[PDB]
């Protein structure tokens, strides 16, 4: 409804087909004919690559191409180059124009590595100056994509959580790094903290002790 | 050439105002409308305006209206956006967004784009980094591999070099980019990876050096 | 209105029995043309009409140029056709949200060939039939417009169109100015010896004018008179005698001096 | 006294060149050599066409 | 013709001892505008020069 839902990461090998979702409502896709898809490098502006779902405009190859069925779009792109790999977004206007979530394509060129997940406790000294900083660190992973998922003993937490972008390390995979801030009067009130990460389904989990 | 030049951008604090505009060139700018799409650094698209040739029909978004105020002059094909009360999620890369002529793309949709300038709401001053040691874990699993480092928290701006050892310790060493938190501050992280049979007789120190700010703290990382 | 008629297939919306507003379409600032061929383009609303014909359909914008009536064009020898004797407005205004969108606007089309010329207000029903390509960094004139047709017939019937003026009470036995549906006049106005037939509205003389109406709103019958008139004569001895004069008034008695 | 022009497709439609093209035709004032793609039809005599 | 006479020198080409086909001319669409003055560009196919 406010934010057009898409998958945040579409992985697929070079030369094949990717389908990547536009879900939104009757009210916003259902409604009209009007729903778009915008290619946007990074460091760059948006690209428009699909109008009213069914055709391209000049310029535009064909390997682009969209399916539209209730209230989902669906972007086709057939023969994936590395010229493809950025950002996607769909927008529909019936009375405003909604954007999507944000789908960054992955063009595959280098086998699947895990990511390495090492979490730290916040310091004694941080402690002593009434803060908390908890400290979980993503490396080593690709294709680029990875989703945080912080835990207090069984349950999702999140509030006070800053993450990192994925961007280049030096060994042509991606690194990372999220932050959890708390009190430190709720670190001292639980049992274990634990930081999941989510990459490409896979889940490595690292847990810590307040003791 | 279709051509849309952004202007107006820059760093401001929250409270106050900002204009910004766009010249058109390339086009007949009076028959075709542009948009304010706006994109925080990393994040998606969010749609912003829309002003007329007359001057009467404008649509704004939700967190849009009753502060930024588009305008337009058809006869220098140049335009405005006049923006109050300025919050620091307004943080964002402004994009004059319309259409050119050669496509049957209409102006609803969005082929013409713009280069983009950056507007900063942001009250975050020149702040010295603290320093905080990310305690190992080599009591309990020692013979192996442990994990030290030194939490870099609430300085501004870019950058922070951090050095370990006074640069002798290079094997294991991965300095992280940093994140950006609400306040307009930045916190990194450093985590070298040592052999634990090492803690006991080789002291680790992180070299924190912030030249805008001038702050050079030399903080040991100890085990509990 | 969302979707309009091809200029291939055109839309005929015949419009009677109701109060015209041209002035609101006339001081709108949202067109880019307005010519009212045979009627002064501002006196709009003061003709009252018989039959009202809206023909909208849309074109190539260089062909706003042809679509004037005895001009000769693709559109005009082929697609859509005026009679020279046309009296009516033609308005065209721009469209680059409104008719102009993606999917081509295919759904538009052209016929570009035909064997022979029109006949005037027809609609016809290689394969001829085309759609444009709208496409502005070539002609802004390859773009499409809004053209639409208020097509007029002068009065000869029963009018029934006309705009938001407020009538009057009338009167008997004074020279006034006079106003029936648009018809001026000046004159004077009485009751009508003359029987009438249930259908029709003027009794025209030999001499051209109009000396029996009857009113639009009420089934009394009124004689037309011109109110009177004369040469002005003036009996005089010379001026060697004196000054003083005689008024004479040709044709008319002196109780209307 | 002689300047040039620049044609460039980017510029607006006032500044594209155009071809232009003048047919000056003289009427028959003498044996006319140039008309359509007409066929001649046989002529008659002594009869009102 | 791929190139064009100058305004400042012009081409004249003169015509004469054929048969003209302006219809074929006329009937086809690539002419932004054809204007004719002292006659109508529909009945050149009628008269000959
Ligand atoms: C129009 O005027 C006539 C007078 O002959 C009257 O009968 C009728 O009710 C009027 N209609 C209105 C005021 O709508
Ligand atoms: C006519 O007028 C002149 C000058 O006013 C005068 O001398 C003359 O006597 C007049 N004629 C008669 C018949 O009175
Ligand atoms: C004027 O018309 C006739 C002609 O002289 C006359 O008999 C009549 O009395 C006059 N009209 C009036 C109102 O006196």
């Amino acid at each position: 409804q406010s934010v057009l839902t898409q998958p945040r990461s579409v992985s697929g090998s070079p030369g094949q087909s990717v389908t990547i979702s536009c879900t939104g409502t009757s009210s916003d896709v259902g409604a009209y004919n009007y729903v778009s898809w915008y290619q946007q490098h990074p460091g760059k502006a948006p690209k428009l690559m699909i109008y009213d779902v069914s055709a391209r405009p000049s310029g535009v190859p064909d390997r682009f191409s969209g399916s539209k069925s209730g209230n989902t779009a669906s972007l086709t792109i057939s023969g994936l180059q590395a010229e493809d790999e950025a950002d996607y977004y769909c927008c529909s206007y019936a009375g405003s124009w909604v954007f999507g979530g944000g789908t960054k394509l992955t063009v595959l060129s280098q086998p699947k590595a895990a990511p390495s997940v090492t979490l730290f406790p916040p310091s004694s000294e941080e402690l002593q100056a009434n803060k908390a900083t908890l400290v979980c660190l993503i490396s080593d992973f690709y294709p680029g994509a990875v989703t945080v998922a912080w835990k207090a003993d069984s349950s999702p937490v999140k509030a006070g959580v800053e993450t990192t972008t994925p961007s280049k390390q030096s060994n042509n995979k991606y690194a990372a790094s999220s932050y959890l801030s708390l009190t430190p009067e709720q670190w001292k009130s639980h049992r274990s903290y634990s930081c999941q990460v989510t990459h490409e389904g896979s889940t490595v989990e690292k847990t810590v002790a307040p003791t | 050439q279709v051509q849309l030049v952004e202007s107006g951008g820059g760093v401001v604090q929250p409270g106050r105002s900002l204009r910004l505009s766009c010249a058109a060139s390339g086009f007949t700018f009076s028959n075709y409308a542009i948009h304010w799409v706006r994109q925080a650094p990393g994040k998606g698209l969010e749609w912003v305006a829309v002003v007329s040739y007359d001057g009467s029909n404008k649509y704004y978004a939700e967190s849009v209206k009753g502060r930024f105020t588009i305008s337009r002059d058809n006869s220098k094909n140049t335009l405005s956006l006049q923006m109050i009360s300025l919050r620091p999620e307004d943080t964002a890369v402004y994009y004059c967004a319309s259409v050119a002529d050669t496509a049957m793309v209409p102006e609803w949709y969005f082929d013409l784009w713009g280069r983009g300038t950056l507007v900063t709401v942001s009250s975050a001053s020149t702040k010295g980094p603290s320093v905080f040691p990310l305690a190992p874990s080599s009591k309990s699993t020692s013979g192996g591999t442990a994990a030290l480092g030194c939490l870099v928290k609430d300085y501004f701006p870019e950058p922070v070099t951090v050095s370990w050892n006074s640069g002798a310790l290079t094997s294991g060493v991965h300095t992280f980019p940093a994140v950006l938190q609400s306040s307009g501050l930045y916190s990194l992280s450093s985590v070298v990876t040592v052999p634990s049979s090492s803690l006991g007789t080789q002291t680790y120190i992180c070299n924190v050096n912030h030249k805008p700010s001038n702050t050079k703290v030399d903080k040991r990382v100890e085990p509990k | 209105a969302t979707r309009f008629a091809s200029v291939y297939a055109w839309n005929r919306k015949r419009i009677s029995n109701c109060v015209a507003d041209y002035s609101v379409l006339y001081n709108s600032a949202s067109f880019s043309t307005f010519k009212c061929y045979g009627v002064s383009p501002t006196k709009l609303n003061d003709l009252c009409f018989t039959n009202v014909y809206a023909d909208s359909f849309v074109i190539r914008g260089d062909e706003v140029r042809q679509i004037a009536p005895g001009q000769t064009g693709k559109i005009a020898d082929y697609n859509y056709k005026l009679p020279d004797d046309f009296t009516g407005c033609v308005i065209a205004w721009n469209s680059n949200n409104l008719d102009s969108k993606v999917g081509g606007n295919y759904n538009y089309l052209y016929r570009l060939f035909r064997k022979s010329n029109l006949k005037p207000f027809e609609r016809d029903i290689y394969f001829p039939l085309q759609s444009y390509g709208f496409q502005p960094t070539n002609g802004v004139g390859y773009q499409p417009y809004r053209v639409v047709v208020l097509s007029f017939e002068l009065l000869h019937a029963p009018a029934t169109v006309c705009g938001p003026k407020k009538s009057t009470n009338l009167v008997k036995n004074k020279c006034v100015n006079f106003n029936f549906n648009g018809l001026t006049g000046t004159g004077v106005l009485t009751e009508s010896n003359k029987k009438f037939l249930p259908f029709q509205q003027f009794g025209r003389d030999i001499a051209d004018t109009t000396d029996a109406v009857r009113d639009p709103q009420t089934l009394e019958i009124l004689d037309i008179t011109p109110c009177s008139f004369g040469g002005v004569s003036v009996i005089t001895p010379g001026t060697n005698t004196s000054n003083q004069v005689a008024v004479l008034y040709q044709g008319v008695n002196c109780t209307e001096v």
